[PDB]
Formats: C-alpha cells, sequence, structure tokens
C-alpha cells in the first residue's frame, strides 16, 4: 500500500503569489501521480494527470512536476476561486492512495464584519425555547470574537459558532453565533445584545433588540 | 460533455444493503475504467474500488472486501456499486469517476449520500430570522432561516426557488447534544427591500422527505 505524504497540510498566501504543495509517495510510482482540486461544497476535479499533464482549460497558473517519488503542484498567480482543498492520488497500484490534503486559503486585506442580530420567532417561541442568532457577514481574517450579552449579563457556555468555508469571490468569511435559551428564561429579561470584536474594527461594536418591541 | 450522474444514496440500518448506479455519457464507456471513491464527514477522499474498462478486474479496499462489489454494463453505460453488510463507518460521500488511463480519475460525478445509522430520521423545524424595527443596518439588511433539530445530514436550502443566490450562506451544520443537526441560512438585501419584497426559504430533508417553503418578513409594526 503505497503511502502518500502531502505537505503542507495547509498554507494561506495572497492573490497574486506563487504557492507549492509537495506529494510524497512511499515508493516509486514513476510519473503516475493526479492532482485533484475540491472547492468547498463541490466534487473533486482534475487539475494535473501523470504527473504534469493538464487539460486546456486548467489554467496555466496550475503546474504539476515531478517523478519517482517526489512530486509537486504550483499555483502561480492564486486567484480567489482557488481556495479549496487540493489532494494528490498515486495512479500505479492498488491499493490507489490519496495525500491527506492540503487547504489553500486566500491571504486578503482586513475585512471587518458587518455584524445583524434575529430575535427568536413567535412560532420557535410556542415550542417552549428560544434561539438568538448573531451574524458575522464577509469578514477577514477568520479570528473574531462574539459575545452574547442578557441584561448585562456576560453568557458563557450556552452559545455556538459555526463558520462558513472562505467566499471563492471575495475571500471573506461568515461566522453565525446562535444563543440557545428556553421560552422561560427569554421572558426574564429584556436586553439582548451580541458584540463583536475584530481586527477591521476600530473598536468592539454592539447590535442589540428588546424582547416585545416588535 | 463528458458527464457522470450517481443515484441511489440514503440512509440505511447497520447491516443493511445498498446499490449504488452512476450513468455516463459524452465519452467511450468502453474504453475508460471506473471507480469509486469516497469521502468521510470532514475527511478527505478515500479510494474504494476500481473495475477495468471490459469489467474483467475488479480491485477494492481492504475495509471494503467482501462486502462490497463494483459492476458495470457496457451496453447502458452504467456503473454499479453494490453495498452489503453496512457498517456506520462507510457513512460519506460516495463519487464514481474514470478515465481512458488505468486508475486515473479524469471525469467525476456530483456525489450522492449514504449514511448508515441506527437512528431514527427526523426532519428540521424552519423557523424565521428577521430583524425588529430598532434594527441599526445601513443600506444593508439580513434575513435568514433556521433549520432546526433534524438528522441525519444533509438538507439543502435554496431562496426564492433559487432565483436568490447573491448574497446567500447557509452555515455548516453543528451536531447538538440531542444528537440532532441545526443550522442557519442567510442572505443580505438592500434595507428598503426588506419590508416588500418576497422572498422565501426553500428547505428539503430528503431522508425524512420533509421539505418546507419558508416566507421571511419582519413583524408587523404599525
Amino acid at each position: 500500500d503505497i503511502q502518500m505524504t502531502q505537505s503542507p497540510s495547509s498554507l494561506s498566501a495572497s492573490v497574486g503569489d506563487r504557492v507549492t504543495i509537495t506529494c510524497r509517495s512511499s515508493q516509486r510510482i514513476m510519473t503516475y501521480l493526479n492532482w485533484y482540486q475540491q472547492k468547498p461544497g463541490k466534487a473533486p476535479k482534475l487539475l494535473i494527470y501523470v504527473g504534469s499533464h493538464s487539460q486546456s482549460g486548467v489554467p496555466s497558473r496550475f503546474r504539476g512536476s515531478g517523478s519517482e517519488t517526489d512530486f509537486t503542484l504550483t499555483i502561480s498567480g492564486l486567484q480567489p476561486e482557488d481556495s479549496a482543498t487540493y489532494y494528490c492520488q498515486q495512479s500505479f497500484f492498488t491499493p490507489l492512495t490519496f495525500g491527506g490534503g492540503t487547504k489553500v486559503e486566500i491571504k486578503r486585506t482586513v475585512a471587518a464584519p458587518s455584524v445583524f442580530i434575529f430575535p427568536p420567532s413567535d412560532e420557535q417561541l410556542k415550542s417552549g425555547t428560544a434561539s438568538v442568532v448573531c451574524l458575522l457577514n464577509n469578514f477577514y481574517p477568520r479570528e473574531a470574537k462574539v459575545q452574547w450579552k442578557v441584561d448585562n449579563a456576560l453568557q458563557s457556555g450556552n452559545s455556538q459558532e459555526s463558520v462558513t468555508e472562505q467566499d471563492s469571490k471575495d475571500s471573506t468569511y461568515s461566522l453565525s453565533s446562535t444563543l440557545t435559551l428556553s421560552k422561560a428564561d427569554y421572558e426574564k429579561h429584556k436586553v439582548y445584545a451580541c458584540e463583536v470584536t475584530h481586527q477591521g474594527l476600530s473598536s468592539p461594536v454592539t447590535k442589540s433588540f428588546n424582547r416585545g418591541e416588535c | 460533455e463528458v458527464q457522470l450522474q450517481e443515484s441511489g444514496g440514503g440512509l440505511v440500518q447497520p447491516g443493511g444493503s445498498l446499490r449504488l448506479s452512476c450513468a455516463a455519457s459524452g465519452f467511450t464507456f468502453s474504453i475508460y475504467s471506473m471507480n469509486w471513491v469516497r469521502q468521510a464527514p470532514g475527511k478527505g477522499l478515500e479510494w474504494v474500488s476500481s473495475i477495468g474498462s471490459s469489467g474483467g478486474t475488479t480491485y477494492y479496499a481492504d475495509s471494503v472486501k467482501g462486502r462490497f462489489t463494483i459492476s458495470r454494463d457496457n451496453s447502458k453505460n452504467t456503473l454499479y456499486l453494490q453495498m452489503n453488510s453496512l457498517r456506520a463507518e462507510d457513512t460519506a460521500v460516495y463519487y464514481c469517476a474514470g478515465s481512458q488511463y488505468l486508475y486515473g480519475m479524469d471525469v467525476w460525478g456530483q456525489g450522492t449520500t449514504v449514511t448508515v445509522s441506527s437512528a431514527s430520521t427526523k426532519g428540521p423545524s424552519v423557523f424565521p430570522l428577521a430583524p425588529s424595527s430598532k434594527s441599526t443596518s445601513g443600506g444593508t439588511a439580513a434575513l435568514g432561516c433556521l433549520v432546526k433539530d433534524y438528522f441525519p445530514e444533509p438538507v439543502t436550502v435554496s431562496w426564492n426557488s433559487g432565483a436568490l443566490t447573491s448574497g446567500v450562506h447557509t452555515f455548516p451544520a453543528v451536531l447538538q447534544s440531542s444528537g440532532l443537526y441545526s443550522l442557519s441560512s442567510v442572505v443580505t438585501v438592500p434595507s428598503s427591500s426588506l419590508g416588500t419584497q418576497t422572498y422565501i426559504c426553500n428547505v428539503n430533508h430528503k431522508p425524512s422527505n420533509t421539505k418546507v417553503d419558508k416566507r421571511v418578513e419582519p413583524k408587523s409594526c404599525d
């Protein structure tokens, strides 16, 4: 079983930069190594086959090289759409083995999030639970702090965060923070606020609503 | 246009059987070697099985040998994967891929999800996400839908039946302590359009056969 060692596991490079992804095989496989690109939510796509061969339609920035047990994929002139995961695959003999993958992040200029807060719907409240959602839209880098406050009470341990994969056009992230309370507890308080800290904001931004104020 | 269309995925009980299909078009199927590749949730690509262009040769990963059977019908331009004695660790998205080059994968299918669990399939509750009247948004506002408490993955969310795509963000699902999934789908739109234009989130959960079209609009505030 030929083991495929791919390195680095991740990298972050700016648009127009030149990045290299390496793939090593435990045994000689001549030139029978293929490279695939997998964008978020999409099926894998072939970039390079048999070491260095590409189809007319694969950008000139995608070039493969190597032989025996050392292979390289070079992206010369990174583009926003190149944000994806890349895998090598030996097509020498079975079992066919893939590399562990390399996540390519596009390093762009700082972008502050646009913050939005959503109260729980009356429909959900009928079920005896209240979800309060704070959205941070289109920001970079991924590092962001979201803190919930209920009647000035600092909330901890009752929220969950989810972050999208980097956008293919603007290279930004979006983040959702969901605060979960029972209806009874929701109805005991008035002010619900989410405060966001991010390197793109001159100082923290706070968005809030008051319960029962349509 | 070389094309591979899969089908047959779904939710299966441990030890049960399932047969995947993959229809080919746009090339001489009889000269292409075919493969199955799978991707566990949040994991890398894993080779499953390979079959020669004529069907006289087959290859299998050690983890599926004796349980999976790859086959093809060159008269119908179809590839199959018969999965028996299914295990929980077989859960993944399954892809068919092939090439005129042996063990290559030049044309890929869109993928089909296979979930192996003894848990019960449950449809989500869909709740609106809309701001209150005193929201301090500028010229851009946000709406969304909360898709809560469903199992298993995945769910598909669209807006206005696909007519609205720009500015949409459907977040990755989070596994709650209950063992159920929950996610939010949001879309940013001009503020002036918030209280007038139609915004409908279309949710489809095929495992539980739960499909919903929910209109999202701010609360009445006269």
